[PDB]
């Protein structure tokens, strides 16, 4: 039971770390990147200035 | 993920409290690349008291 | 701060630690080795016997050893074994004195 | 006289002041190439069960698997890919792709 709880606490700290290391703009940048890569060189030519 | 079953006869038993005939190797870790590219955690079996 | 008192008198240089009823002795690598079931330590010593009489002028080690060996012999060995010769003294590694 | 006690202190001090040492060890973690299992408790009888009890000497033989140990060498190449065109400050949001592949015989003999 002791080792079961120790492994449950290090899971909670990992979820906290995940939330503070990441940020809200990552979802936006990913959404934009996924759109621009879909139209080749023209997509990159526009995507580089948009970013 | 699951893979297969084994019989209790398929693994060697360290029967007596003392025996010297075991033929070990100097194990060398083949670390996965994700440990470096995305700071992923490497397995280490069950937790001992230390 | 503390209350002062004069320096107390002197005492015997060594004290009895254990009385061992059964101890095996063997010779290996130019040294003696001693072992028993009573204690998990293994004593190692040079082959030369130590001249106890050169230092124990008060017989504080010698007298106590003779008495203990006789008590043990009478309690367990008198009916099944014989004494081979006189007692021997050896200084083991770590700072122990063994009477055998 | 205290002279005998004093020299006995000196002998006892010299016998314990002597040098002694032991090695250090580097223990690499096991990969699972060698595994073993342990014994388990048994249902012990409350009273004698068997017939024709007897005493004897015994010798036990086990099947010979005859292990054979040797030395080998491995060769491989690690590869990583990421969309850096977004710029070094934004590329991380697009992620990374990685793989592990074998080395062909020609490179082993002609280059390595």
């Amino acid at each position: 039971e002791v080792q079961r709880r120790v492994q449950l606490h290090d899971l909670r700290f990992a979820d906290i770390d995940t939330v503070i290391h990441a940020d809200a703009n990552a979802a936006m940048f990913a959404g934009l990147g996924a759109f621009f890569e879909g139209m080749g060189d023209l997509g990159r030519a526009v995507g580089k200035v948009v970013m | 993920a699951y893979s297969h079953q084994l019989s209790r006869a398929d693994i060697t038993t360290v029967s007596t409290f003392i025996d010297l005939n075991i033929t070990m190797l100097e194990d060398h870790e083949f670390v996965p690349l994700e440990v470096y590219t995305r700071h992923e955690i490497k397995d280490s079996g069950l937790l001992d008291y230390t | 701060a503390w209350d002062w008192v004069p320096k107390r008198p002197s005492v015997c240089t060594m004290t009895k630690w254990q009385e061992v009823d059964e101890m095996l002795r063997s010779e290996y690598g130019g040294s003696f080795r001693f072992s028993s079931d009573a204690i998990c330590t293994t004593f190692t010593t040079n082959l030369t016997e130590y001249p106890l009489s050169r230092v124990d002028l008060g017989d504080c080690i010698g007298k106590d050893a003779r008495d203990a060996m006789d008590r043990i012999f009478a309690r367990r060995y008198n009916a099944t074994h014989i004494k081979v010769g006189q007692p021997q003294y050896y200084l083991a590694n770590g700072g122990f004195l063994i009477a055998y | 006289v205290a002279a005998g006690h004093a020299t006995l202190r000196e002998h006892l001090r010299d016998i314990k002041a002597e040098n002694t040492d032991a090695n250090f060890y580097v223990c690499p973690p096991p990969t699972g190439a060698t595994v073993v299992q342990f014994e388990q408790p048994r249902r012990c009888p409350t009273r004698p069960e068997g017939q024709n009890y007897t005493e004897g000497i015994a010798v036990v033989f086990k099947e010979n698997i005859a292990p054979y140990k040797f030395k080998a060498t491995m060769y491989y190449k690690d590869v990583t890919v990421s969309q850096v065109w977004f710029g070094h400050r934004y590329s991380q949001f697009m992620g990374i792709f990685e793989d592990r592949a074998p080395v062909p015989f020609e490179e082993v003999i002609d280059k390595i």
